[PDB]
């Protein structure tokens, strides 16, 4: 009774058309009995030759199913809305009193198949004998493995739910898939009769669900997590092998554990698996990331569970600095209490700042609450508001962070250098420059300065770039507490101007510790080659 | 009404753009909305052979308690407006800059009286997103002119003709121009007298059917940010330094800027902190480009064929200089905000909407923002603070410009 989804394949493509691969006479008899019997309930058709179209059918106790390989079909099928890929979070989930699992049996064949697109469906039982012709069949319903089914079974599915949920605005009814999960918090009794009531429901319109055969409340073995009454958890998870995708799977187990475990690590072991492509090959264990297992390990032997959420209390996100570019939250509403857990990694880039960091974890946080909950989390960060305050106050680029209140739990996040906004008087004023030859790959760097002083020092293996910087670096170390850099470098004065608190750059981390000895630097910036005394005298000697 | 036929530039497929996540309190506000919108057919339900959708936001809009559907339809306009502006495109007017004062009101409510294309309705999907995929999203089409489509105002431009003839020639010195959703008109009288107009053409609409919900710009007011050398009594080494790199880098947008007899004071390695006095060969040659500067920028025309960009920098103590432009060095305007004292994402989000008004008002068309923030931070909390009915096109600058600011 259902009404069709009107179907159409892709404009310039045309339906089907591939040849039967002979198969045993076993299953072709076992084909045969499957077919009758859905031939019997409306399922399937048998037709004649007038179509055109055929796509390949196969046979695979304990068994000996149809199958039917659509991917041409598929191929030239209209696209659709897909369905939602994300799967609902545990941690989002409010607690109910009762709450069942009413899987939908033999779901798509249940819906029809638009008449029109049903001739593109259309396969050939393989004959017994190679001299007769095969049976011929087409879909009425929605066959399991095409393109459209998963959408048109969703959609179908919401139509039919629509009116029953008005009827009963206090029942919850989720749809994943075949299976609908509903929960309410009616007394035990009339969640049973609605249960009921919902099951004849859906059986008006040729849906069948277990009646009494419910799957268990405690045993919610959902997309691997553990849903009990009280709380979830995620599935047990094992784990030594050391294969390149035995430490793949490794590193998905340690991250699906991260949802609710706290404290677990991947950072050592992906850094392992840097594009070997060679799943086969092992990769040397280092003690670095062979104690990180170790220390993973000690954690997954502590059972943990999350608590389900509730909509009249807060939502609280606490981030923690663990080791260098990695980040750790928890996110509660009770004070122990955890609704989840996560971890941020620092995004690929060098010259990072850990305020910078932070609030890019803040923000990651924030959409994944809005995802879940619905609304943006109150936060507890280990930074002052007085850094707070002075990075933003001063960051080219707009930032906001939500609410939140300074946590006292070291590591706290701070600003290690700050460089000065005028020329410091009573200080040496460094002139520094580089230059180095592409082809030769070699070149020099050094300074020239008020008081007379002066240096060149032979560089290979660099980029110009890399002599500015070098350069800076030079005068850091040949200079006093006090110092007045200038360069003419945009590059140079860029990566110092934006605070990196570190980098992957030996140079520039030389750079940073050179910068938080000193008591105060000021850098300036001129133009090249347009005649400034100091560049000028500076650009001579490095180059020539 | 008959519907005028609606197509998609040839070799484009319709929009299918993903939706961002909302807020428990926006999602309930737009299932409300769009669940009315249904009983009065304006929108309908579609079935999932509609791959489609363009995202869909809540607004306040300043409305105190009211919630606005906003619909973001940059993907659809840009796959049918480009054809729909040279079929059926409105022209602009060059005397609403010179008006006195302009005011801008919604003209939404119109569109939704006149049909669209049953061909094109597929196109106007979106989604009423759900939070943690507990269900499905609901799904709609419009059976009408979206407030937000382009094509929407080009279609109903004769209806609104007819409309604001009687007024016009009543008011034959009053300017209005119609933007996508919106109605700018101009005026040179008393703001009085303005307003009790504004009013007059709001009834005159409202007996036509035209419903006007229940700023004022001041185009005359307007002037450029002219570059500024610094005025001072001694100079320091860093302060010439400082003149030279700006004297320098305005070179590009300004010919005749002369750094030679500035720099031979710098002739020498001298500490930053020494004080030096100016050469008259100097001190005339910093005059000289200060008279360069003080002349308006000659010789830059719109080019209609060309996008706008936009630059936007973020000067301290809440104000923000910005560059409209179609060349690198080529500046239609420029200026500078102040915030009246707010967080720094409210007020880049307060700046691009002036922005797009006035590139609206002087040029009919929206220019595309570099904005410098985080685009996951622009995406959760721009529509926070956003009161436009329409949304400009926009880029992420994640660099810094390290070259000094040189606009104030
Ligand atoms: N298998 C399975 C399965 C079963 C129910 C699901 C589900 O069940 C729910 C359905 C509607 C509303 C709340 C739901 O769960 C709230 C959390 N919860 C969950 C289970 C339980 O006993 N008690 C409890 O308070 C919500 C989401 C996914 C579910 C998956």
């Amino acid at each position: 009774p259902i009404e069709t989804v009107p179907v159409k394949l892709k404009p310039g493509m045309d339906g089907p058309k591939v040849k039967q691969w002979p198969l045993t006479e076993e299953k072709i008899k076992a084909l045969v009995e499957i077919c009758t019997e859905m031939e019997k309930e409306g399922k399937i058709s048998k037709i004649g030759p007038e179509n055109p179209y055929n796509t390949p059918v196969f046979a695979i106790d304990s068994k000996w199913r149809k199958l039917v390989d659509f991917r041409e079909l598929n191929k030239r099928t209209q696209d659709f809305w897909e369905v939602q890929l994300g799967i609902p979070h545990p941690a989002g989930l409010k607690k109910k009193k009762s709450a069942t699992v009413l899987d939908v049996g033999d779901a798509y064949f249940s819906v029809p198949l638009d008449e029109d697109f049903r001739k593109y469906t259309a396969f050939t039982i393989p004959s017994i004998n190679n001299e007769t012709p095969g049976i011929r069949y087409q879909y009425n319903v929605l066959p399991q493995g095409w393109k459209g089914s998963p959408a048109i079974f969703q959609s179908s599915m919401t139509k039919i739910l629509e009116p029953f949920a008005a009827q009963n605005p206090d029942i919850v009814i989720c749809q994943y898939m075949d299976d609908l999960y509903v929960g309410s918090d009616l007394e035990i009794g009339q969640h049973r009769t609605k249960i009921e009531e919902l099951r004849q429901h859906l059986l008006r319109w040729g849906l069948t669900t277990p009646d009494k055969k419910h799957q268990k409340e405690p045993p919610f073995l959902w997309m691997g997590y553990e849903l009990h009454p009280d709380k979830w958890t995620v599935q047990p998870i094992v784990l030594d092998s050391w294969t390149v995708n035995d430490i793949q799977k490794l590193v998905g187990k340690l991250n699906w554990a991260s949802q609710i475990y706290p404290g677990i690590k991947v950072r050592q072991l992906s850094k392992l698996l840097r594009g070997t492509k060679a799943l086969t090959e092992v990769i040397p264990l280092t003690e670095e990331a062979e104690l990180e297992l170790a220390e993973n390990r000690e954690i997954l032997k502590e059972p943990v569970h999350g608590v389900y959420y509730d909509p009249s209390k807060d939502l609280i996100a606490e981030i923690q600095k663990q080791g260098q570019g990695q980040w750790t939250y928890q996110i509660y509403q009770e004070p122990f209490k955890n609704l989840k857990t996560g971890k941020y990694a620092r995004m690929r880039g060098a010259h990072t700042n850990d305020v910078k960091q932070l609030t890019e974890a803040v923000q990651k946080i924030t959409t994944e609450s809005i995802v879940i909950w619905g609304k943006t989390p109150k936060f507890k960060l280990p930074i002052q508001k007085e850094t707070w305050e002075t990075w933003w106050t001063e960051y080219w680029q707009a930032t906001w962070i939500p609410e939140w209140e300074f946590v006292n739990t070291p590591p706290l996040v701070k600003l290690w250098y700050q460089l000065e906004k005028e020329p410091i008087v009573g200080a040496e004023t460094f002139y520094v420059d580089g230059a180095a030859n592409r082809e030769t790959k070699l070149g020099k760097a050094g300074y020239v300065t008020n008081k007379g002083r002066q240096k060149v020092v032979p560089l290979t293996n660099t980029t110009n770039q890399k002599t500015e910087l070098q350069a800076i670096y030079l005068a850091l170390q040949d200079s006093g507490l006090e110092v007045n850099i200038v360069t003419d470098s945009q590059y140079a004065l860029g990566i110092i101007q934006a605070q990196p608190d570190k980098s992957e750059s030996e140079l520039v981390n030389q750079i940073i510790e050179q910068l938080i000895k000193k008591e105060k630097v000021y850098l300036a910036w001129v133009p090249a080659h347009k005649g400034i005394g100091g560049n000028e005298q500076v650009d001579k000697l490095v180059s020539a | 009404i008959e519907t005028v036929p609606v197509k998609l530039k040839p070799g484009m497929d319709g929009p299918k753009v993903k939706q961002w996540p909302l807020t428990e309190e926006k999602i309930k506000a737009l299932v409300e909305i769009c669940t009315e919108m249904e009983k009065e057919g304006k929108i309908s339900k579609i079935g999932p052979e509609n791959p489609y959708n363009t995202p869909v936001f809540a607004i306040k809009k300043k409305d105190s308690t009211k919630w606005r559907k906003l619909v973001d339809f940059r993907e659809l306009n840009k796959r049918t407006q480009d054809f729909w502006e040279v079929q059926l495109g409105i022209p602009h007017p060059a005397g609403l800059k010179k008006k006195k004062s302009v005011t801008v009101l919604d003209v939404g409510d119109a569109y939704f009286s006149v049909p669209l294309d049953e061909d094109f309705r597929k196109y106007t999907a979106f989604t009423i997103p759900s939070i943690n995929n507990e269900t499905p999203g609901i799904r709609y089409q419009y059976n009408v002119l979206p407030q937000g489509w382009k094509g929407s105002p080009a279609i109903f431009q004769s209806s609104m003709t007819k409309i604001l003839e009687p007024f016009k020639k009543q008011n034959p010195d009053i300017v209005i121009y119609q933007y996508m959703d919106d109605l700018y008109v101009g005026s040179d009288l008393e703001i009085g007298q303005h307003r009790t107009k504004i009013e007059e053409l709001r009834q005159h609409l409202l007996r036509w059917g035209l419903t006007t919900p229940d700023y004022e710009l001041h185009p005359d007011k307007w002037t450029v940010q002219p570059i500024v050398l610094p005025e001072k009594d001694s100079w320091t080494v860093n302060d010439i330094q400082k003149l030279v790199g700006k004297l320098n880098w305005a070179s590009q947008i300004y010919p005749g800027i002369k750094v030679r007899q500035l720099s031979k004071l710098l002739r020498g390695t001298k500490a930053l902190t020494e004080v030096i006095p100016l050469t008259e060969e100097a001190e005339l040659e910093l005059a000289e480009n200060r008279e360069i500067l003080k002349e308006p920028v000659h010789g830059v025309y719109y080019d209609p064929s060309k996008d706008l960009i936009a630059e936007i920098q973020k000067q301290g103590q809440g104000q923000w200089t910005y560059q409209i432009y179609q060349e690198p060095f080529k500046n239609l305007k420029t200026g500078k905000y102040a915030r009246m004292r707010t967080n720094d994402v409210k007020q880049l989000t307060e700046a691009v909407q002036k922005i797009t008004t006035e590139s609206i008002v002087i040029w009919g068309k929206t220019p595309k923002f570099k904005l410098p923030i985080q685009k996951e931070t622009w995406e959760t909390w721009w529509t926070e603070y956003w009161q436009a009915t329409w949304i400009p096109e926009w880029e992420f600058v994640n660099t810094p410009p390290l070259v000094k600011l040189w606009y104030q």
